[PDB]
Protein backbone atom coordinates (compact mmCIF):
# COMPACT_ATOMS: atom_id res chain seq x y z
CA UNK A 1 0.00 0.00 0.00
CA UNK A 2 2.58 2.28 0.96
CA UNK A 3 4.68 1.35 -2.39
CA UNK A 4 1.51 1.91 -4.43
CA UNK A 5 1.32 5.68 -3.01
CA UNK A 6 5.40 6.04 -3.53
CA UNK A 7 4.09 5.15 -7.48
CA UNK A 8 1.67 7.52 -7.33
CA UNK A 9 4.04 10.18 -7.99
CA UNK A 10 6.40 8.14 -10.02
CA UNK A 11 5.06 9.91 -13.64
CA UNK A 12 5.07 13.37 -12.38
CA UNK A 13 9.10 12.87 -10.82
CA UNK A 14 9.97 10.95 -13.84
CA UNK A 15 8.79 13.49 -16.57
CA UNK A 16 10.99 16.20 -15.68
CA UNK A 17 13.91 14.53 -14.32
CA UNK A 18 14.16 11.11 -16.63
CA UNK A 19 12.84 13.87 -19.48
CA UNK A 20 10.38 13.02 -21.60
CA UNK A 21 7.10 10.59 -21.50
CA UNK A 22 3.72 11.97 -22.65
CA UNK A 23 -0.10 10.71 -22.62
CA UNK A 24 -2.00 12.29 -25.21
CA UNK A 25 -5.58 11.29 -26.84
CA UNK A 26 -6.42 8.08 -28.06
CA UNK A 27 -8.11 10.26 -31.34
CA UNK A 28 -5.06 11.31 -33.60
CA UNK A 29 -4.23 14.43 -35.61
CA UNK A 30 -4.77 13.25 -39.05
CA UNK A 31 -8.51 13.56 -40.29
CA UNK A 32 -8.79 12.02 -43.72
CA UNK A 33 -12.07 11.24 -43.55
CA UNK A 34 -14.46 9.31 -40.80
CA UNK A 35 -15.80 5.89 -42.53
CA UNK A 36 -19.17 4.59 -42.29
CA UNK A 37 -21.47 3.42 -39.36
CA UNK A 38 -25.17 2.58 -39.89
CA UNK A 39 -26.95 5.46 -39.40
CA UNK A 40 -24.92 8.00 -36.59
CA UNK A 41 -25.53 7.45 -33.16
CA UNK A 42 -25.80 3.79 -32.80
CA UNK A 43 -23.70 1.19 -30.11
CA UNK A 44 -23.22 -1.71 -32.74
CA UNK A 45 -20.18 0.23 -34.47
CA UNK A 46 -19.38 3.01 -31.87
CA UNK A 47 -19.61 3.56 -28.13
CA UNK A 48 -23.06 5.24 -28.97
CA UNK A 49 -23.02 9.30 -29.27
CA UNK A 50 -19.89 8.65 -27.61
CA UNK A 51 -16.62 8.85 -29.62
CA UNK A 52 -15.97 7.99 -33.22
CA UNK A 53 -14.33 5.89 -35.55
CA UNK A 54 -12.01 6.43 -37.72
CA UNK A 55 -8.79 4.59 -38.91
CA UNK A 56 -6.64 1.72 -36.70
CA UNK A 57 -5.64 3.27 -33.58
CA UNK A 58 -5.47 2.77 -30.16
CA UNK A 59 -2.16 4.48 -29.02
CA UNK A 60 -2.52 6.66 -26.18
CA UNK A 61 1.14 6.56 -24.73
CA UNK A 62 3.58 8.11 -27.13
CA UNK A 63 5.76 11.16 -26.75
CA UNK A 64 6.18 14.62 -29.33
CA UNK A 65 9.01 16.04 -30.59
CA UNK A 66 7.12 19.17 -31.83
CA UNK A 67 10.02 21.95 -32.77
CA UNK A 68 11.77 21.19 -29.48
CA UNK A 69 11.54 18.24 -27.51
CA UNK A 70 10.08 17.25 -23.71
CA UNK A 71 6.60 17.88 -23.49
CA UNK A 72 4.50 16.37 -20.87
CA UNK A 73 0.73 16.34 -19.86
CA UNK A 74 0.16 17.56 -16.25
CA UNK A 75 -1.95 14.90 -15.14
CA UNK A 76 -2.38 11.03 -16.37
CA UNK A 77 -4.96 8.58 -15.92
CA UNK A 78 -4.11 5.38 -17.64
CA UNK A 79 -3.15 2.61 -15.42
CA UNK A 80 -3.77 2.09 -11.65
CA UNK A 81 -1.03 1.92 -8.77
CA UNK A 82 -0.67 -1.83 -8.31
CA UNK A 83 2.24 -3.97 -7.31
CA UNK A 84 3.31 -7.39 -8.56
CA UNK A 85 6.32 -9.74 -9.61
CA UNK A 86 9.54 -8.15 -9.76
CA UNK A 87 10.68 -7.31 -13.30
CA UNK A 88 13.35 -4.00 -13.46
CA UNK A 89 14.02 -4.52 -17.43
CA UNK A 90 11.58 -4.96 -20.17
CA UNK A 91 13.33 -8.07 -21.59
CA UNK A 92 13.47 -9.64 -18.31
CA UNK A 93 9.35 -9.25 -18.34
CA UNK A 94 8.94 -10.52 -22.05
CA UNK A 95 10.37 -13.99 -21.07
CA UNK A 96 8.58 -14.21 -17.33
CA UNK B 1 -17.50 -10.94 -29.41
CA UNK B 2 -19.19 -8.10 -32.08
CA UNK B 3 -17.24 -4.64 -32.23
CA UNK B 4 -15.85 -2.88 -29.54
CA UNK B 5 -14.48 0.01 -31.15
CA UNK B 6 -11.82 2.71 -29.50
CA UNK B 7 -11.90 4.45 -32.66
CA UNK B 8 -11.01 1.20 -35.18
CA UNK B 9 -12.85 -0.58 -38.02
CA UNK B 10 -10.03 -0.48 -40.58
CA UNK B 11 -9.49 -4.41 -39.58
CA UNK B 12 -12.29 -5.25 -37.31
CA UNK B 13 -15.17 -4.32 -38.92
CA UNK B 14 -13.66 -5.07 -42.90
CA UNK B 15 -12.35 -8.23 -42.15
CA UNK B 16 -15.68 -9.48 -40.41
CA UNK B 17 -17.82 -9.57 -43.39
CA UNK B 18 -15.06 -10.78 -45.31
CA UNK B 19 -14.65 -13.96 -42.71
CA UNK B 20 -18.05 -14.28 -43.09
CA UNK B 21 -18.46 -14.68 -46.86
CA UNK B 22 -15.54 -17.05 -46.19
CA UNK B 23 -17.61 -19.46 -44.00
CA UNK B 24 -20.58 -19.71 -45.46
CA UNK B 25 -19.41 -21.48 -48.96
CA UNK B 26 -17.12 -23.79 -47.02
CA UNK B 27 -20.16 -25.09 -44.79
CA UNK B 28 -21.97 -26.41 -48.14
CA UNK B 29 -18.35 -27.73 -49.20
CA UNK B 30 -18.27 -29.75 -46.14
CA UNK B 31 -21.70 -30.84 -46.48
CA UNK B 32 -21.51 -31.71 -49.82
CA UNK B 33 -20.19 -35.15 -49.13
CA UNK B 34 -23.17 -36.04 -47.29
CA UNK B 35 -25.18 -34.31 -50.43
CA UNK B 36 -24.04 -37.02 -52.67
CA UNK B 37 -27.05 -39.13 -51.69
CA UNK B 38 -29.52 -36.92 -53.18
CA UNK B 39 -27.25 -36.39 -56.45
CA UNK B 40 -27.11 -40.14 -57.42
CA UNK B 41 -31.31 -40.19 -56.85
CA UNK B 42 -31.36 -36.67 -58.77
CA UNK B 43 -29.31 -38.01 -61.90
CA UNK B 44 -31.15 -41.66 -61.78
CA UNK B 45 -34.76 -39.86 -62.50
CA UNK B 46 -33.38 -37.44 -65.53
CA UNK B 47 -31.70 -40.73 -66.87
CA UNK B 48 -35.42 -42.66 -66.59
CA UNK C 1 -38.76 4.20 -19.64
CA UNK C 2 -38.26 0.57 -20.82
CA UNK C 3 -40.40 -1.88 -23.61
CA UNK C 4 -38.06 -0.08 -26.43
CA UNK C 5 -34.49 -0.86 -27.56
CA UNK C 6 -32.59 0.47 -30.58
CA UNK C 7 -34.59 2.10 -33.40
CA UNK C 8 -30.81 3.47 -34.72
CA UNK C 9 -30.00 6.36 -32.67
CA UNK C 10 -28.94 4.02 -29.66
CA UNK C 11 -27.26 5.76 -26.70
CA UNK C 12 -27.88 3.57 -23.36
CA UNK C 13 -26.55 6.29 -21.07
CA UNK C 14 -24.33 9.16 -21.20
CA UNK C 15 -23.98 12.05 -18.51
CA UNK C 16 -26.28 14.90 -18.22
CA UNK C 17 -23.63 17.98 -18.61
CA UNK C 18 -26.69 20.68 -19.70
CA UNK C 19 -25.72 23.90 -20.90
CA UNK C 20 -24.15 24.46 -17.22
CA UNK C 21 -22.55 21.64 -14.79
CA UNK C 22 -23.44 21.02 -11.26
CA UNK C 23 -26.23 19.21 -12.67
CA UNK C 24 -27.48 15.54 -12.34
CA UNK C 25 -30.40 12.73 -12.43
CA UNK C 26 -32.74 12.54 -9.46
CA UNK C 27 -33.47 8.96 -10.43
CA UNK C 28 -29.84 7.98 -9.50
CA UNK C 29 -30.89 4.27 -8.95
CA UNK C 30 -31.28 1.69 -11.36
CA UNK C 31 -28.58 -0.22 -9.81
CA UNK C 32 -28.58 -2.69 -6.31
CA UNK C 33 -24.97 -2.80 -4.44
CA UNK C 34 -23.68 -5.93 -3.88
CA UNK C 35 -20.05 -7.00 -2.31
CA UNK C 36 -17.67 -8.69 -4.15
CA UNK C 37 -14.05 -9.68 -4.69
CA UNK C 38 -10.86 -6.62 -5.06
CA UNK C 39 -11.17 -4.95 -8.67
CA UNK C 40 -9.84 -1.33 -9.23
CA UNK C 41 -10.76 -1.42 -13.08
CA UNK C 42 -12.86 -2.75 -15.29
CA UNK C 43 -10.01 -4.78 -16.85
CA UNK C 44 -9.37 -6.42 -13.61
CA UNK C 45 -13.26 -7.66 -13.55
CA UNK C 46 -12.98 -8.98 -17.19
CA UNK C 47 -9.69 -11.17 -15.83
CA UNK C 48 -12.36 -12.27 -12.87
Amino acid sequence: LNMRADLETYVFQDNLATAMRRDGEIYQSIVNDIYDVPRNVTITLEDGSEKDVQLMAEVVDLATGEKQVLNDIRGRYECYTDVGPSFQSMKQQNRA
Amino acid sequence: KKPETPEEQQWLVEAQQAKQGQQDPAMVQAQGVLLQGQAELAKAQNQT
